[PDB]
């Protein structure tokens, strides 16, 4: 379920930049779809939550997706740059996936 | 009676995250799925045996997929081969995860639809208790349309 991690950076304790590679054998693509493998929107949210809960906001849980936009399709062979910002005072996790232009972006609320 | 829920989707196992079509009409769809270790959600459970709350968007998206699939089949139209989620708005969950054993009712109401684009408001409930509300936008492109999108 997790993609291949090429590199991670953390320029502040509340920010992360992760370079990810989508392999053809990634199980998200299985049956999604026969005519074209496409990365589901939920998988992009899933990884945001993994890096958020492990690097940025440990002990915080999912509450809502206030807004998400998927504006470009992603397929195997793509390299992604994932940028995440955690604003603890706002309870607000913001993210953007860029093709290594912007593939997706959103705002998630967490609760403790 | 309805076909198996996978028959209304371009999706195939293991990426079909619903188990039962309960009802479909011109402006509504009701589908069902159970949070179990033996069912379609088992690959997506967290270390504690629960389905994370954010999978609500995918269950809601697929319910919209079932809606469009059913209507294409009633209209003797070609099966869709692709489905895309374009966006979600205020997808708010009362719990961080759906507990093992929960029977989930996914109920979507049509706002706006055309050939390819769809806009739906949604609710996930468990025995009448509302656990998630939200709005979703979807897109059902041709394979050629998708190639043009990818390349142009
Ligand atoms: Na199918």
């Amino acid at each position: 379920m997790k993609p291949i991690e090429i590199h991670r950076e953390q320029p502040a304790q509340h920010e992360a930049m992760i370079q990810l590679y989508l392999d053809p054998t990634l199980d998200w693509f299985r049956g999604h779809f026969p005519v074209q493998p496409l990365l589901p929107g939920v998988a992009q949210i899933d990884w945001v939550m993994h890096y958020a809960q492990t690097l940025l906001a440990p002990g915080w849980s999912f509450s809502s997706i206030e807004m998400v936009k998927f504006q470009f399709p992603l397929q195997p062979g793509n390299t992604l740059l994932l940028k995440i910002n955690w604003d603890e005072k706002k309870h607000l996790l913001t993210f953007r996936y860029d093709l290594d232009q912007t593939a997706s972006q959103g705002k998630i609320k967490l609760c403790r | 009676r309805y076909l198996p829920v996978d028959r209304y989707l371009p999706h195939e196992a293991p990426m079909v995250l619903l188990e039962q079509v309960i009802n479909v009409s011109d402006n509504h769809v009701h589908c069902q799925v159970t949070v179990s270790r033996d069912g379609v959600l088992s690959p997506f459970l967290n270390q504690d045996g629960h389905l994370p709350g954010w999978f609500a968007i995918e269950m809601m998206a697929q319910a919209i997929g079932v809606w469009s699939g059913w209507h294409r089949k009633e209209r003797k139209e070609a099966d869709s081969a692709l489905g895309m989620l374009l966006g979600g708005r205020a997808v708010r969950c009362q719990v961080p995860a759906f507990t093992q054993g929960s029977v989930l009712d996914i109920q979507m109401n049509l706002l706006l639809q055309d050939e390819k684009f769809g806009s739906f408001e949604g609710e996930i409930s468990c025995y009448g208790t509302v656990l998630v509300t939200g709005r979703l936008n979807t897109y059902q492109p041709n394979k050629t349309e998708l190639i043009q999108l990818i390349n142009k």
